[PDB]
Parts: structure tokens; C-alpha cells; sequence
RNA sequence: CGAUGUCGGCUCAUCACAUCCUGGGGCUGAAGUAGGUCCCAAGGGUAUGGCUGUUCGCCAUUUAAAGUGGUACGCGAGCUGGGUUUAGAACGUCGUGAGACAGUUCGGUCCCUAUCUGCCGUGGGCGCUGGAGAACUGAGGGGGGCUGCUCCUAGUACGAGAGGACCGGAGUGGACGCAUCACUGGUGUUCGGGUUGUCAUGCCAAUGGCACUGCCCGGUAGCUAAAUGCGGAAGAGAUAAGUGCUGAAAGCAUCUAAGCACGAAACUUGCCCCGAGAUGAGUUCUCCCUGACCCUUUAAGGGUCCUGAAGGAACGUUGAAGACGACGACGUUGAUAGGCCGGGUGUGUAAGCGCAGCGAUGCGUUGAGCUAACCGGUACUAAUGAACCGUGAGGCUUAACCU
RNA sequence: AAUUCCUUGUCGGGUAAGUUCCGACCUGCACGAAUGGCGUAAUGAUGGCCAGGCUGUCUCCACCCGAGACUCAGUGAAAU
RNA sequence: ACACAGGUGGUCAGGUAGAGAAUACCAAGGCGCUUGAGAGAACUCGGGUGAAGGAACUAGGCAAAAUGGUGCCGUAACUUC
RNA sequence: AGGACCGAACCGACUAAUGUUGAAAAAUUAGCGGAUGACUUGUGGCUGGGGGUGAAAGGCCAAUCAAACCGGGAGAUAGCU
């Protein structure tokens, strides 16, 4: 249950280097407003791949 | 192990999947475009569209077995009169999912799920 | 209650 | 799949009512036992005038089984009840002389055949 | 001589008309084309590697599609080698239906086998559970004691936990061939062969004679 | 699919009886004993069908003298040389193991005339 | 002694060999069968119950056999807690007594969310010297290795007779393991039906909610065993005990010193699985890049603009793939998922209407209606054009060749 | 024997097989008559033993339904 | 010690079924218990079903399963009747 | 009638499971016992530390009992760590 005796700042790094979040790669750009957004979502504005779907 | 098993649990058990997928079908009917969840709005894809084929022939025990599956007459009235003659032309897919962003609350991914008439 | 004792 | 404790009916009229299987023979860690196969047996219930007595500890062969066996075709014959017939602890020869109901055709073997040639269903 | 590539189609029984139903796996094993043939020479082993099927042109990535359209053949799914045991010699293109098999009488089948997931060890190794009464506390489906004490001090390698079943290669080995056909491209085998339904198998002749 | 439907569909019977369950089946079936071929009659109540093409069955029962026999008949199979439907009988559910726990005048059941 | 938790049972083992079975031999007061005894051999296997807290033991019944030990008398951060050994109470006995008793009896809280090593799985990074996509060789590592019975040879060899083979050859089982659901079944709270109580939909009729899925009856697909296929090998090498051939030392003799041949489930292969992080980082095939300049510590140097290639990743639809990653299919030049259509299956003759009946109900329409995960099709819906990463022919030395 | 060491006394019953149980016999190590002896109907969340029914206790587990465990966002300990 | 599954005296007590203040479903009335969203591994918890067998489990039938209501019929040894 | 019987409230606590850095410093869940009495409960009193009270376990006396707590002798004493 308990440790023997307590870890290193340096196990403590090499522990947490996988804990890196991921960015988004690119927003992809709409074709009437321009509007960045996700790839397969609505805009703020509600628009998907240049149609207006939300009012 | 789930090999080849359809249906999602959405961490509900029978009877509280069944009475939100028809409080969330009378919704759709209702309104025509509504924000739900997204596993949620594939699962009431696959249980609102059978109401829809099921209005396509409009008849007492068509009209009953909708009843039976909605249970609000409004519901089934609205079905039949306007989303029968309205879908007739249309083979599936009456529905459309379109995903919105996150929700502040839980980060849930959203999205609005609404008929192909608008 | 003697059981994990040395008794 | 008669395993030991399985209380089996009896099939000819040795005397036994219910037998009792207390091993099932050959092979070491052996569990059930089919039609083909004999068992050893301890005597529960007998007639008051019978061939064998209560506490006898002797041989039997299955002839009847609620699981059934299985055909080459593809069928299966499950009967009602669990039955056997009582043999000679060493002869293996049976016991009684008529035998009661049906048995299988998959019992036909020399010292069954001296058994099946007495059921009247085969 | 060399095995052919196949797709596992379902599982039905034939009735023999002597009255006996045997269960039978059928394999549909399309045209196989040899891409490529190791020799001696080059490779120091001398080999056949085979695809069959069809996959999509867009789907075909340029050192695929290079390969494949260096030596006379189209794009299937997948590769495959064989090891020409003595005496067989292949022109590449050239196509290997099922009358090898039609020859033959016992059969190799080796596919990957239904991934059972993160299994337990009584799934996996057949353990026994213990007492599910009597006083028992949490401890029904756990693998009990992995070691002895100080005097090992370690768990030994190849302790057999839980962990990953299925979804590994296993070969049947004996198979009987019930028929063949050759205009319907099958091959019907007694028994039952590693994979889901659709699976790619592939189909040696019987080594352990 | 649609090959192993085909391999099923030659590998079917042309002629065979439609009946339901609780109709008393006599079915005719072949039993060998070495050298000599015979036709063996099995009379009983029809208590389950399984239609599944190829691979349908049906389990006959029937009382023998003093024990009760279930025999699963593959439908396809070439050992089933007749099937012959001596008494319909007017259950209403399709599995009838209900006659499995009855025995006597409470095992009897009604005639169709549909 | 500022704590190293006991006996027995369960679960899981692991090693030794002083071998219980199987296997190989020598001697026998070895006719055969079956033994005894000794040598070699550790690959595999090595009961179930009754009594007892028991290990042990006795007993019943099997088996080819029911090995013997080590591992904190293996194993309580894996389980149990019957026994001993807390506090209650009693018996016999001892003691004046409080009380005591390897004497008995009835009752009596078993904590821990795993940091490190270890082990079982499954990923990310970087490396492998331009990058990428594949297919392999395989160093090495692991798994597996059990055996009965019946028949033939042959009732022959052997033996007065009773009995009764070696060697060899098939068949058929038991335990064990791997695989898969075609069969036979289980499950199937996502399918159909019955039914009890009550509430609601205005009411009737018809349905729905709740009562453990209310209780039940069947049952699709998946998963699965008790279901059904397969396996353990043959062969090869080198041998152990043992048996030899030729042969001296030692005119003989001698299996041995020179030389040669046999000889076991052990060893190495043969079968199966992993495997080039095998840093000794391998091989083969295919594909992709063919631009200009300046600076300085002119170095396997830095920088700027222009180009971003093969491919990859991201995203989306998903999967008999999966804890998450990963793996696989597809992304409209499209059957990836849902819907829809047709079928199949399952359940059992829907509702409504009409007839018979006083009625419950029965009959006709009607093998009807409804049908999950299945099958074959169909772009109806969702898989967006892109943007992002990855570059711009890839060092030195020596050899062999080509112009 | 809630008492018995030797001891699983010996015989009988029950079991295929019974160190426990029941009935006996007395060799009472070390029962015994109000620190009561021997019975006893009824009672007991009382101790032991046997039987019928019943069953996943078990042979030997399988599948399903939910709550965690697993991933995502928010908050955020502890023994050592 | 907590916005703590505990504890805390009296009064009122509707409908249907029910002997009932039990129990099931409801009325008046009041709440959905101050983290959610997915996924649908091992294992754990709480349940449901299970072929054949039926205590072989185990210290011990522990735990489950079973039994269960009303009316009538019938009911042994023993007994302090 | 009954320290009668079955069985809710109420009182208790026999078995099992879970919890054991708990939801809880003694619970929950599912069964369990008594339930017109030697019953249970509210409010208020009385008994006190070698003392009380005890259908008796050395039990209870404010999460403390083979002699409560608080304060003072008091920096008791410690051949011991
Ligand atoms: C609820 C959780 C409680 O623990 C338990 O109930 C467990 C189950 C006890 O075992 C209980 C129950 C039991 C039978 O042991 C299981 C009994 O023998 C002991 C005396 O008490 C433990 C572990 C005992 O240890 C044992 O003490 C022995 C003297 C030595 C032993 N050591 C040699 C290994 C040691 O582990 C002991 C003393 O209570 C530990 C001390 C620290 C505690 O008092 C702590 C506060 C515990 O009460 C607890 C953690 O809250």
C-alpha cells in the first residue's frame, strides 16, 4: 500500500510526460462565411459546410 | 464480450431507457429540432424513425401502435397528419444529426439531432 | 483475540 | 451423465427399486457415465422377495438417461428417468431376467447383447 | 506442396447419403496469383508470395501499387509467402486455384483466432474458483497465490495471469477435405477453423502425416 | 448468406409434410444392424419445431411401455424416410414441454378441424 | 520482542530425485503369465468419498499409478478460520481460597486504495544513418510431450495341464489442451404471448406505468458447454544403463587403449506460437523527393525565400478489434453505420368489423399481426473542399569496377 | 458421560465406507445424591446426529441485468 | 466535528384490493437524495436464469432454493391430560 | 382468562453479506426474537468514586472503568530505554 520511501522530482517528471494535451492540429475554414470551426461540427454561427442549419 | 450486440446502455437500466427515448421522441415530434447528446441522438435515431415509417400508413391500429409507443395522442396526431403526407417520398433517414461543440457543464459532446424538412 | 499473536 | 450420488431406477426386476452410483468405472478421474458404460452401484430400495437386498454393492450398465445420446444423424433420444440394469460384480452377466421399456441401439455389444436381446423397445 | 489463401464463409453439415451429418467450414479460396517468387539466389530461401481478392484503386498506395504492377498481377488484399518445399517452380501471374487441394486429403488451417478480450484466468487458463459460500470474502474469480515466499522472493516468468485472449494466430492442424468445388471456388473441411465469420485463412496441406 | 444458402438449398429435401406442434406424427425412420436395412415406425405428439432450413428439427414424444422418449428428428435428414401426420392436433403455443410435466388424461389434446 | 501472523482446508504452484506409473536394461531359486532385486531415466502423469478441526491414519471403491521430499513444516497486503491460544460459562481433578489444568465442552470483530522489484498484458518516444509502405529469413524464447482397453498375429511360441506371450498392427476410450457454434442445450431484463393487482389515457374497447424483468411461457443474434472437430506423433542426430565387432597391452583372454556398430518417454531437431531494441538493430521488393541565394567560429555549420513529395497523423462512420492506446474496414470516384425494402427467424390466428351466445367467450377475416443483434440489396441520412506533420538526391575512409 | 487418560474401549444400529451420533457393557485414571442424583410433557434465534423435500453449496461453471472499476471534464484526499 | 444512509416524544391518517396502521398501486401534498458525460474489459458488489446430477460442497446444508392463504377432511408416539 | 398463539407500530440484536483511511468511533441490506407484559416510552427527580447501581458480565456510571473525570501534592519515582 504505502511506499518504502518517497519518489524523485525526476520519477515524478518521467511520469508525467505522457500527461502532454494534445492540440488541435487545424479549425477548418467555411465556404460562405469563413468562420474557423471542428472538422463535422457547426459553427458558433451555425453554419455547416456553407449552409445555415441552427437559428 | 458484445460481439455483434446492437443497442447502447447509456448507464440506464429497461425501463429508464425506454421511458427517455419516448419522452425524447415525443420532443423531436414536437419540436423538429432538438439538442441532445450525440450517443443519445444516434440511439433515438434507430427509435424515432421506426414512428415515422410507422405513420406512412395511417389506419386505427397504425394510429394505436403509435399511441402505444408515444403515448400522447398530440404526438400521434402530429405524426399522421403532418409527418406521414410530409415523408411520403423519402425511403429512411428522416432525421439529421449535426454535432455542436462541447457542453460547459460536463464537457458532453452535444449536437442537434432534427427532420430532413427544414 | 489471539489469532494473528505470537501466543 | 450419471455421476456419483445419482440415484437411477432400476431396469429389470433384480429386485432393486433405486440404485444409488458410488463410482463410475474406468479411467482415473472419470466424471458421468453414458449408456455404454458401467457402473458401480449400492442398492437403496428392494422388493421384499427379490434376487438382491439393501446394501449390496455390485455392478450395473445405464440403459436410460435424461441427457440422452446422441445419433450420428444428428438426433438426439433423451428418455424420461435414469435407468439401469443390475450385473454380476465380477461375471458382468445381468441379474433379472425380463427387461422393462425401451433401450438404445448403441448398447448392441456381446455381454449387452445378452441384455438386449430381452427389452421389448430397441 | 503450398497452401492457398481463403475466406472463411460460415459454418453448415453435410449429410452423407450413408446417413452420417459431418460439420464442415467452407473456404472460399479465390484465384490465387504469385506477385513475387524468392529464389536461392537473391533471398537464400526460396519462396512464392501470393494475394488474392480485390481492393479499391484509391485504396492502393504507390509502393503497393508499384509492386504489384511490376510482375503481371493486380491488386488483392494482402501478402503471402510460401516456402516451396523442393521441387516447385512458379512463373509470377501465375494463377493457383483449389485442385491441389482437390488431390489432397488432410489440411493445415491457420487464421486469427475471435479476440476475447482482457480475460480473466479462469477464462483463460481454466482456473478454479473457489468457495462462493462458506465465509468467502471478495475472493471468488481472483487467481489465488502467484508465488511461494522469501525464498524465490519473485513471481515466476510465464505465471500464468489474465491478460489479453484471443485474437492470436492458431493453426488447426488434420483437417479431412469433404469436397472441393471448382466452379464455385470452395472448399469444404470437416470441423471447425480459427476466425469470425469473413476471416482470411489460409489453407496448408496436412505436414503432420 | 448466399453461398452457404445454396450448398443448404441442394442439399435439401424436396417434399416434406407442413405440420404444427401437437399434431401426432408418425415418423418411419431407417435403422441398420449390420448387413440388413429396416424402416422403424415412431408414432408420438409433435411438442417443438425448429425451422431453420437445412438445419430444421422437430422433437416427437411418445410414451413406450412404462417410460416416456423425446427423439429430435433432423427434418433433412436422409435416415427420415416418411413422415406421415396421423391426428392434428389444436394447441396454441409453438413448444408444448408442458407434456413433458403431464402425464395421462391431462397429456390428451383437442383436434384441429380448421 | 520501537511485532518475522500459527495447524488444517481452498486457489495457484515450483524444484530435487532417493522413480509410484510409463520407458530402457542386468541377474533371478526367470518355462509362459506375473513377479523379486539392481542399474539408467524427472518428458508427461500421479484418485473420489465416509469418519475426524485434523496433517496422518483406518475404511469403501477405482486407477497405468494413487511417489517421496524442498520451497518461512511454499502460499492470510490471495480466501477461510474448524483447531490451538484472550475476555463468558460448565464438568472431572487439584487447591482453604483467589484460581489452575498439551484434560474436556458450548460461544467468540481476520485491516490495507500497491510507490519499487517481480510477473501477465498493452501502448508512446527515440534508435536502426534520406524518407516511406510492405513481405520475410530467423538468433533466441515459450507451449506441447499422459495413458487404458479391445481385436489381429494367435489360443501360436512356452507349458504335463491350468494357463498364455515378446515383437508388430489397427480400432476405440479416459483425463488434459487448443479451436468453433454446424448440431444438441444454457442464457437471451433489447422479441412475441399469457396473466394478477392497481393507476392513468374522458369512457367502452384497446394500450401504457408500477409491483424483483410483477409473476411466468417460449425464444433471434451473440457469448458459451454438457456440444462438436483437432492434437500429443512418426522420423533424424548424439547418447545413459546395457549389449557388441575387431584388437593388443599381457603368445591367451578382453566391448577399449587405436578403430567400428547398436542402444531409452530424458538431450538437439521434427509440430505449434512469439520474435531484427538479434543496438550483432538483418534481407528482399516497391515508391517518393533533381531550387535559388547570403552569413560566419568555411563546419557532418547557421540562416532566408520558394516548394512540400511518397506517406503519415488528425477528423468522421465504425468493427465477431478493444479497459484506454492499438488493430482493421470505409469516407461520396462511397455499402462504413443508421434508416428503408425484401427475406429469414421467433411468438402464436393482432386490432377493427360481422356472426353464434343471456353471458364469460368462440368462430370468420387469418398462420394473422408484431418482430432485437441475422441475411441479400438500396445513397434516403451521416461519413466536407481542405488545412497539419513529414522534404528538396542523403558524411568519411578503403577496396572492386565503369565511363 | 458437558466427567474416560489409555482410546477411534468392545459389541450392536444407522452408512458402500461413521474418531461424531444412538443403544448397551462397566476397567467410574478422576459420577453420585440440595456446591443436589436420576427421570421428564412443553419450551429454546440452544449443542450433536440422521431423513424427506429443495436447490449454482458442489461436479463446473455459463450467460444476462444494474452499481463501481476504465476513458473524458470539474473538484480533490490519506496512510507512508 | 460534516448540508453525516444513524438517533429523537405527541397529533392527523383518504381510495381500490386486503383481516389489517401489513402489502401493492394511487389522492391531497411533497420530492428526483448539489458532480456529470461516455464506454460496456478482468475483478468486486446487488440480483435473475440455468442442461444432467442433487449436499458429492463444507468444520457445519453456512448462504441460497423451497415452504407459505382461507375453508373442509384427517392427524401418531408421548403427556404434567 | 393467559409473564397464551400468529403477526405490524414499538423494543431488541440470532445468522450471513457488505462496509473496515466507513455514509456510520457499532451502521446498512436480507432474513431473525419479544410484541398485555418480569413490557416499552416521555417528562421530572434520587443514589457517586473504594462509592453507586447491577435478573451478576468485574458489567454500567457522559465514545473513559479489576476503581470516572478535573485540579492540586508534582519537575512523584524510574538500578529502565
Ligand atoms: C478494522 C481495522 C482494524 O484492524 C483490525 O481489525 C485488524 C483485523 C486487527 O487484527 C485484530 C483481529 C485479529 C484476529 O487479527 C486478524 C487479532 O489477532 C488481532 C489482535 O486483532 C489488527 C491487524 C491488529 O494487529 C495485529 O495485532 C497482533 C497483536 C499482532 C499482529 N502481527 C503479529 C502480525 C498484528 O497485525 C491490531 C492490533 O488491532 C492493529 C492496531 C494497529 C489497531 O488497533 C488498529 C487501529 C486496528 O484496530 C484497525 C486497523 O482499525
Amino acid at each position: 500500500a504505502v511506499q518504502q520511501n518517497k519518489p524523485t522530482r525526476s520519477k515524478r517528471g518521467m511520469r508525467r510526460s505522457h500527461d502532454a494535451l494534445t492540440a488541435v492540429t487545424s479549425l477548418s475554414v467555411d465556404k460562405t462565411s469563413g468562420e474557423k470551426h471542428l472538422r463535422h461540427h457547426i459553427t458558433a454561427d451555425g453554419y455547416y459546410r456553407g449552409r445555415k442549419v441552427i437559428a | 464480450m458484445r460481439h455483434r450486440k446492437s443497442g447502447r446502455q447509456l448507464n440506464r437500466n429497461s425501463s429508464h431507457r425506454q421511458a427517455m427515448f419516448r419522452n425524447m421522441a415525443g420532443s423531436l415530434v414536437r419540436h423538429e429540432i432538438i439538442k441532445t447528446t450525440l450517443p443519445k441522438a444516434k440511439e433515438l435515431r434507430r427509435v424515432v424513425e421506426p414512428l415515422i415509417t410507422l405513420a406512412k400508413t395511417d389506419s386505427v391500429a397504425n394510429r394505436r401502435l403509435a399511441f402505444a409507443r408515444t403515448r400522447d395522442n398530440e404526438i400521434v396526431a402530429k405524426l399522421f397528419n403532418e409527418l406521414g403526407p410530409r415523408f411520403a417520398s423519402r425511403a429512411g433517414g428522416y432525421t439529421r444529426i449535426l454535432k455542436c461543440g462541447f457542453r460547459a457543464g460536463d464537457n458532453a459532446p452535444m449536437a442537434y439531432i432534427e427532420l430532413v424538412d427544414r | 483475540m489471539t489469532h494473528s499473536m505470537r501466543l | 451423465m450419471i455421476q456419483e450420488q445419482t440415484m437411477l431406477n432400476v431396469a429389470d426386476n433384480s429386485g432393486a427399486r433405486r440404485v444409488m452410483c458410488i463410482k463410475v468405472l474406468g479411467g482415473s478421474h472419470r466424471r458421468y457415465a453414458g449408456v455404454g458404460d458401467i457402473i458401480k452401484i449400492t442398492i437403496k430400495e428392494a422388493i421384499p422377495r427379490g434376487k438382491v437386498k439393501k446394501g449390496d454393492v455390485l455392478k450395473a450398465v445405464v440403459v436410460r438417461t435424461k441427457k440422452g445420446v446422441r445419433r450420428p444423424d444428428g438426433s438426439v433420444i433423451r428418455f424420461d428417468g435414469n435407468a439401469c440394469v443390475l450385473l454380476n460384480n465380477n461375471s458382468e452377466q445381468p441379474i433379472g431376467t425380463r427387461i422393462f421399456g425401451p433401450v438404445t441401439r448403441e448398447l448392441r455389444s456381446e455381454k449387452f447383447m445378452k441384455i438386449i436381446s430381452l427389452a421389448p423397445e430397441v | 506442396m503450398i497452401g492457398l489463401v481463403g475466406k472463411k464463409v460460415g459454418m453448415t453439415r453435410i449429410f452423407t447419403e450413408d446417413g452420417v451429418s459431418i460439420p464442415v467450414t467452407v473456404i472460399e479460396v479465390e484465384a490465387n496469383r504469385v506477385t513475387q517468387v524468392k529464389d536461392l539466389a537473391n533471398d537464400g530461401y526460396r519462396a512464392i508470395q501470393v494475394t488474392t481478392g480485390a481492393k479499391k484503386a484509391n485504396r492502393v498506395t504507390k509502393p503497393e501499387a508499384g509492386h504489384f504492377a511490376k510482375a503481371g498481377v493486380e491488386a488483392g488484399r494482402g501478402l503471402w509467402e510460401f516456402r516451396l518445399a523442393e521441387g516447385e517452380e512458379f512463373t509470377v501471374g501465375q494463377s493457383i486455384s483449389v485442385e491441389l487441394f482437390a488431390d489432397v486429403k488432410k489440411v493445415d488451417v491457420t487464421g486469427t483466432s475471435k479476440g476475447k478480450g482482457f480475460a480473466g484466468t479462469v477464462k483463460r487458463w481454466n482456473f478454479r474458483t473457489q468457495d462462493a459460500t462458506h465465509g468467502n470474502s471478495l475472493s471468488h474469480r481472483v487467481p489465488g497465490s502467484i508465488g511461494q515466499n522469501q525464498t524465490p522472493g519473485k513471481v515466476f516468468k510465464g505465471k500464468k495471469m489474465a491478460g489479453q485472449m484471443g485474437n492470436e494466430r492458431v493453426t488447426v492442424q488434420s483437417l479431412d477435405v469433404v469436397r472441393v468445388d471448382a466452379e464455385r471456388n470452395l472448399l469444404l473441411v470437416k470441423g471447425a477453423v480459427p476466425g469470425a465469420t469473413g476471416s482470411d485463412l489460409i489453407v496448408k496441406p496436412a505436414v503432420k502425416a | 448468406s448466399n453461398i452457404i444458402k445454396q450448398l443448404e438449398q441442394e442439399q435439401m429435401k424436396q417434399d416434406v409434410p407442413s405440420f404444427r406442434p401437437g399434431d401426432t406424427v408418425e415418423v418411419k425412420v431407417w435403422v441398420v444392424e449390420g448387413s440388413k436395412k429396416r424402416l422403424q415406425a415412431f408414432e408420438g405428439v409433435v411438442i417443438a419445431i425448429r425451422n431453420r432450413g437445412l438445419h430444421s428439427a422437430f422433437t416427437v414424444r411418445k410414451i413406450s411401455n412404462g417410460e416416456g422418449v423425446e427423439r429430435v428428428f433432423q427434418t433433412h435428414s436422409p435416415v427420415v424416410d416418411s413422415i406421415s401426420v396421423k391426428r392434428r392436433g389444436a394447441v396454441r403455443k409453438a413448444k408444448l414441454y408442458y407434456l413433458r410435466e403431464r402425464t395421462g388424461k391431462a397429456a390428451r389434446i383437442k383436434e384441429r378441424l380448421n
